[PDB]
């Protein structure tokens, strides 16, 4: 009942920049191996035990934030369903430690080597300790994102990542078919050790606020060349295509010659020479065939783009100016095939962009063909193993190969123009990927409300390390994290990406900054004005105004605020050290503005928008959603009903709604071994509890999911379906197979209403109201469902001590959507008995005030720790590998909400 | 929109040369038609010089320029269309840049008036003001990227020294021609000269501006003395001489609206450095502008003549204030407002220098001097009052903010507590107090709302005059 307090150490996670995943058509190898060696561990630097876990983590959803988190904090590997870890004695997943058997069991200690193996195919994660198998595996886990190695630690740790090759040397041989993680290193990127989803990093003058990182997706590695199935080829486009096939083949051969390639009776990679060199016929046919298919893919791609191609000039088509190879040069062949001159042909910028797009498509086609053959990506090339460094889509491709494929294709286009075929590109059409929502993309950092000022003249500085989307200004204490800064009345901000000023919308103002520029924000409450300066010069509107905003109402007060987009870096100075300010003397000092923190012994406390979705009570005044508490009747039980206020109206909001009841049901610690009038002894001694959800007519059951959620559920998906549900199976077995145990753990347990509905592709609308009943036996840990009094096939089994909240996920299709009906089937207790101790033996249904509906809100305000762990990352050596060190403890007093199991 | 390189390439260049050289050739002759016509020709000439990709003034270095007919066209071409075969022979009448700059100098040091060099002022100088910036951007001292820097030699030789010398010579011409009754070219020359001030060197201040503003301040003072004597003596003859003092006011306001709109920019670029390292010349400039503002505030007529000048000459002043917005590139108030007044704008721009002169401690004495000015106490009277109340100076230990303010005050290199003396303190307090005083009356004149005009009575009395 009462909030609990305890001291907890801070935990931080470090990963290499290796990201591996599985997708259809992907360029990525499935099997991966890495090692971690423990140099130093301090078991008890503080009262709390030292933290050290090694494992694999998923890019999407592994967002360990310092301090507060699930349980009592210390979020690391295995504290979420996204992460899988090994502590030496246990396997961690979903904040649950499951003991695993290894020879000489001990918590990770110095001179210990952990070998981690990932097989995306099964999928499985396995561990070896000091070359000895660990008798447990993670399997059947979600593949929604990429996987990266990770170590989670508290202070008192020194460890080394061994990733193979030049980046670390493996103490133990990788199991067959498992690639070292260093092979995954991408062309455009160099190996490094980085924090995960940081909002802060130390800087020279001071800390830098950091926006959300831009992370790749497992789909990105899949090439997606444009379709060429629907093609109509003019006859002259048929032969011309072969003409360019041979022309590009000859040009490439000569080019290799100028770079110095020679003729070889046999061919080899390192050698750098190709046997085709000898004549444009004498070269092998398979090279001709390969060049022919791609030459056709060129024309088919032009057609797919829809650019208009036509024979412009019969004279140039009939007569082709022939470049003459220099007589001075001499070649073993003795005869050179003369290509068309490139000098006389001219290309426009639009043709250049077309060339870039066509080169992209050609490389992606090549990658798809190699993938079909079974080739995969590897920074190190092994032809026998079918691993190539260039087997990556064009965007991720390096600049050198990009340029080679460019140049080749632009000369191909000039060849087409030399034949005279004029090509006219179609108009470009903009597209917005929306790969990530504004919610997660934008972070807002504001001063704490305690520092709110209702008077005076204040100055503070914001340095823009990046030139991209960032906003700086003054905000009201009740600023909502969800809204972009300045869209509403709550914020008075300036955006120098575009040179705009925002309050209740955007207006042009000032000039855009450049890297290193400093924005001085001043607020004068006496004159009720706000002033912006850039590098010491006042910004001006599309007018003579020296003030961005005027006639401001003091109201509750104002606070300094900034917002960073993805890949954006700012520096916020509030004037605790007046000397640090660069441009204060130039503007503001003589005007009399005082720094926001001029006289403060401590740095100003900041709060940031955190994208972790959490459940909050439905607001009474929420414009779109209304929750009605209905009293129980003789015919009906107590109910909580959801209604859409604005349905069937312009501005109506239709989007996924994740709802849960405030109070959980807790399963027993120890599971038991092995008329409609209730029987008293049965009902009193029963451990079975029931609730129901009524989906109203007009609300499509296909849009409704019913069941339970664990407190760790944090997944806010617009395109929700049961497949998105996190799940993982922990399997423990003997040294020789003989699996002892298999445990399936998930945060969400639900049933789709489309399963229950009788098929209605015909006559879909049903006047009847669906009623899905959820039953849980606390003693046996069993969960079952009923459609309309008909037992459903779905069932779940949970471990003891599990907390489960009644939950409904719904997409509204009608003004009346659902009711949580809190009632009892014959010989089953209602949820009130399980929830409340006093009512444990009362079969009478009740809905007390504490029980309330809670809706998922994606973003929330979270305090920023005053001090952060200092982590030293380096490369100790080629053989030693990379090194991570933490030595200085940090502790935080943590307040724990028992029902929500969060801190 | 920087279209010139692409647009004016071969035949457009030929036509632009012909127009350029015709307009320049027009200079020699004197006629009433020519005199009324020149300003439009000079404006067109300046725009053409800005747009034209070739450096006609610097032809010997044309071979480097790609955006030229000579480089684009083969010698076989250019025989079909008649050419001299040399960009120098284009049109020789236009002199080279060095020659023209030397001529403008010689005139300025000679003291030539508008009558001697009317062609220069109306036509040539705007062309140079447009030419020098554009070619400075493409010339040495441009921010070079590595590859473009290493390969082509810049065609232009323009440097910031050219712009600084031109600006100094223009100011010299204006000081030569201040007194004259009719100087309409002043506004046009100032508008054309605004761009080059950005590259003005610091020495220009002491060399040119301080003497100019000092002379204008002296003239203002003489004029106010005449006005005071005229108010002292009351006659119909006293109504006579009102005309003389207003004509003096109008010509003086013309000189100011010529000189300041250039200075404001010079101040904006150099204000940061003046504040970082205090400069005696900047302090003296503040004193001059403050004295002029005091004269403006005290003299009723001076304000009205400023206003008449602005309205008759249709001077917007928005370009002078906001032109940086134009460079960076994204109505009665617009007609005349006190905010628009260049006097108050310049005083507000230079005020931080005056404030920096006064130490944070001196704020209390400044307020006392302001109260004395409200008692209408004279300059010497406030000086002696400050002498009496010097002990009142604020207490650093007593006040927390004054602590860090004064810490910064020492942090300034020029400002040391030992250097300060009672006379210096009382003087700077007096100056800042007078400026702040008169600025407070200017900012809240109370002329509005003193006699509100809903003109309901005026409407009711229109029917009565009917």
């Amino acid at each position: 009942l009462l909030l609990q307090t305890n001291l907890i150490n801070y935990v931080t996670s470090i990963r290499p920049n290796i990201f591996v995943g599985r997708a259809e058509g992907s360029t990525q190898y499935g099997k991966w191996y890495f090692e971690v060696m423990v140099d130093e561990v301090v078991p008890f630097l503080t009262a709390q035990a030292t933290h050290l876990r090694v494992g694999w983590a998923l890019t999407e959803g592994y967002s360990p934030y310092p301090g507060g988190g699930e349980g009592w904090g210390g979020n690391g590997v295995g504290d979420d369903l996204y992460s899988y870890g090994f502590d030496g004695l246990h396997l961690w997943t979903g904040h649950v430690a499951r003991p695993v058997t290894s020879p000489g069991q001990h918590l990770l200690a110095p001179e210990d080597v952990v070998s981690c193996c990932l097989d995306l195919s099964v999928p499985s994660i396995s561990f070896r300790i000091n070359g000895c198998p660990v008798q447990g595996v993670f399997e059947a886990f979600n593949l929604d994102g990429l996987f990266f190695p990770v170590v989670s630690f508290s202070a008192g740790v020194k460890v080394r990542f061994l990733l193979g090759g030049r980046h670390g040397e493996f103490k133990f041989l990788p199991p067959p078919g498992y690639a070292p993680c260093h092979e995954a290193v991408l062309p455009r990127e160099r190996l490094r050790l980085e924090p995960i989803k940081e909002y802060r990093r130390e800087g020279p003058r001071g800390p830098h606020l950091v926006g959300p990182s831009r992370c790749l997706s497992h789909t990105d590695f899949v090439p997606c060349p444009v379709d060429t199935v629907q093609i109509v080829l003019p006859p002259h486009l048929e032969r011309i295509r072969e003409k360019l096939a041979e022309n590009i083949h000859e040009l490439w051969a000569l080019t290799r010659i100028e770079q110095g390639w020679t003729y070889g009776p046999v061919r080899d990679d390192n050698k750098r020479l190709h046997p085709c060199l000898v004549n444009f016929h004498s070269l092998p046919e398979p090279e001709r065939n390969y060049n022919l298919q791609m030459s056709g893919e060129t024309l088919k791609t032009l057609l797919a783009l829809g650019c208009h191609v036509g024979m412009a000039d019969e004279k140039a088509e009939d007569n082709l100016k022939k470049t003459k190879l220099p007589k001075t040069y001499m070649m073993s062949n003795g005869y050179k095939p003369a290509p068309l001159d490139l000098s006389h042909v001219r290309l426009t910028p639009a043709q250049t962009t077309l060339v870039d797009r066509l080169a992209e498509n050609g490389h992606n086609v090549w990658a798809r063909d190699r993938v079909a053959q079974g080739w995969s990506y590897s920074a190190v090339q092994d032809i026998p193993a079918r691993r190539n460094p260039r087997l990556v889509p064009y965007r991720l491709l390096d600049e050198a190969t990009k340029r080679s494929n460019r140049d080749s294709l632009c000369q191909a286009v000039r060849t087409l123009l030399g034949y005279g075929y004029n090509i006219e590109p179609p108009d470009q059409e903009p597209s917005q990927v929306e790969n990530q929502s504004r919610w997660d993309r934008v972070r807002i950092f504001r001063a704490e409300k305690s520092y709110t000022v209702q008077s005076g003249r204040w100055y503070f500085e914001f340095e823009a390390v990046t030139t991209g989307e960032m906003r700086v200004g003054w905000a009201r204490p009740e600023l909502r994290p969800d809204v972009e800064l300045g869209a509403d009345e709550l914020a008075y901000v300036f955006n120098g990406h575009r040179g705009q000023r925002w309050h209740l919308g955007s207006e042009p103002f000032g000039r855009p900054w450049q890297s290193g520029d400093v924005v001085g924000c001043m607020i004068d409450l006496t004159e009720n004005t706000i002033i912006f300066t850039l590098n010491g010069e006042v910004l001006m509107s599309d007018s003579g105004s020296e003030t961005a905003f005027r006639e401001i109402e003091i109201g509750d007060g104002f606070l300094p605020v900034c917002s960073l987009g993805p890949g954006q870096v700012g520096h916020l100075n509030l004037g605790q050290d007046v000397s640090s300010l660069r441009f204060f003397a130039i503007c503001g000092l003589q005007e009399g503005f005082e720094p926001f923190a001029i006289n403060m012994q401590r740095p100003v406390t900041t709060w940031f928008s955190k994208s972790l979705p959490q459940f909050e009570p439905v607001p009474p005044e929420h414009p779109h959603y209304e929750v009605a508490r209905m009293d129980g009747t003789v015919d009906t039980p107590p109910c909580l009903r959801l209604a859409h206020r604005t349905w069937g109206s312009q501005n109506s909001l239709v989007e996924m709604l994740f709802l849960r009841l405030s109070l959980p049901v807790q399963f027993h610690q120890h599971f038991r071994c092995t008329d409609n009038r209730d029987d008293p002894e049965i009902i009193l001694n029963t451990t079975t509890y029931y609730y129901s959800v009524r989906v109203f007519a007009g609300q499509e059951p296909s849009c409704v999911w019913v069941g339970w959620v664990t407190p760790d559920y944090h997944q806010h998906d617009m395109n929700f379906d049961l497949s998105k549900v996190r799940a993982v199976t922990v399997t423990m077995g003997d040294e020789q197979g003989n699996v002892h145990s298999s445990l399936k753990c998930s945060n969400c347990y639900m049933v789709w209403g489309g399963d229950f509905v009788s098929p209605g592709q015909q006559g879909r609308i049903s006047h009847t109201d669906l009623v899905i009943g959820c039953l849980v036996d606390l003693a046996t840990g069993l969960m079952t469902f009923t459609a309309n009094g008909k037992e459903s096939n779905t069932f779940f089994q949970v471990e003891p001590n599990t907390k489960l909240f009644p939950a409904v996920f719904v997409l509204p299709t009608h003004q009346n959507v659902i009711q949580f009906e809190l009632g009892k089937q014959k010989n089953i207790m209602p949820l009130s008995a399980a929830m409340f101790l006093s009512e444990r033996k009362n079969p009478a249904p009740q809905c007390p005030p504490r029980l309330e509906v809670q809706m998922l809100m994606p973003v929330s305000w979270s305090r920023m720790p005053n001090h952060f762990l200092q982590v030293e990352t380096r490369r100790a050596g080629e053989r030693l590998g990379w090194a991570v060190q933490c030595q200085d403890p940090l502790t935080m007093m943590a307040l724990h909400i028992p029902e929500e199991n969060r801190c | 929109h920087q279209f010139g390189d692409d647009v004016i390439l071969d035949d457009v260049q030929v036509s632009c040369y012909r127009t350029l050289c015709s307009i320049y050739s027009l200079g020699t002759t004197k006629n009433t038609y020519v005199e009324k016509l020149r300003p439009a020709l000079g404006e067109c000439l300046a725009r053409l010089a800005a747009a034209m990709p070739v450096a006609f003034l610097e032809p010997q270095l044309n071979e480097y320029n790609a955006c030229s007919v000579y480089t684009t066209k083969s010698p076989r071409e250019r025989a079909i269309l008649g050419l001299p075969n040399s960009v120098e022979e284009m049109c020789p009448d236009i002199p080279v840049l060095d020659r023209l700059m030397a001529d403008i100098g010689g005139l300025a040091e000679s003291g030539a008036r508008y009558t001697e060099m009317p062609h220069v002022i109306e036509i040539t100088l705007p062309m140079l003001c447009s030419y020098l910036p554009r070619w400075w951007e493409r010339g040495p001292e441009a921010p070079p990227p590595a590859l473009p820097a290493g390969a082509p030699p810049p065609c232009t030789a323009v440097t910031s020294d050219h712009l600084n010398s031109l600006l100094g010579n223009i100011l010299r011409i204006i000081v030569n021609n201040l007194g004259i009754d009719e100087a309409t070219w002043m506004k046009r020359l100032a508008v054309f000269a605004q761009p080059i001030v950005s590259r003005a060197r610091p020495e220009l201040l002491h060399s040119h501006f301080i003497p100019t503003i000092g002379r204008l301040r002296k003239r203002a003072g003489k004029v106010v003395a005449e006005e005071e004597q005229l108010r002292l003596e009351a006659k119909a003859e006293a109504e006579e001489g009102e005309l003389l003092v207003r004509d003096e006011f109008s010509v003086l306001c013309r000189d100011l609206y010529a000189l300041y709109p250039l200075l404001i920019r010079y101040v904006d670029n150099n204000r940061a450095h003046w504040l970082t390292e205090p400069n005696a010349n900047a302090e003296e400039l503040f004193r001059m502008v403050g004295e002029i503002f005091i004269y403006w505030s005290k003299s009723h007529n001076f304000k009205r003549e400023e206003q008449n000048f602005v309205v008759q000459n249709e001077i917007n002043n928005m370009s002078f204030l906001t032109a940086d917005s134009k460079s960076k590139m994204a109505r009665r108030g617009d007609r005349y407002s006190v905010q628009t007044s260049l006097i108050v704008a310049t005083l507000k721009k230079m005020l931080p220098i005056g404030l920096n002169m006064c130490a944070p401690t001196d704020q209390d004495l400044i307020m006392l001097a302001k109260t004395r000015y409200a008692l209408k106490d004279t300059d010497e009277e406030v000086r002696e009052f400050l002498q009496n109340n010097l002990h009142l100076q604020g207490k650093v230990e007593g006040s927390p903010s004054l602590r860090w303010q004064m810490a910064l005050y020492r942090g300034l290199p020029g400002r040391e507590e030992d250097a300060d003396d009672p006379e210096k303190i009382v003087r700077r307090v007096q100056e800042v107090s007078a400026v702040l005083y008169h600025l407070e009356q200017t900012e809240h004149p109370y002329k509005s709302k003193k006699a509100v005009w809903h003109k309901l009575l005026s409407k009711q009395r229109r029917r009565a005059v009917v």
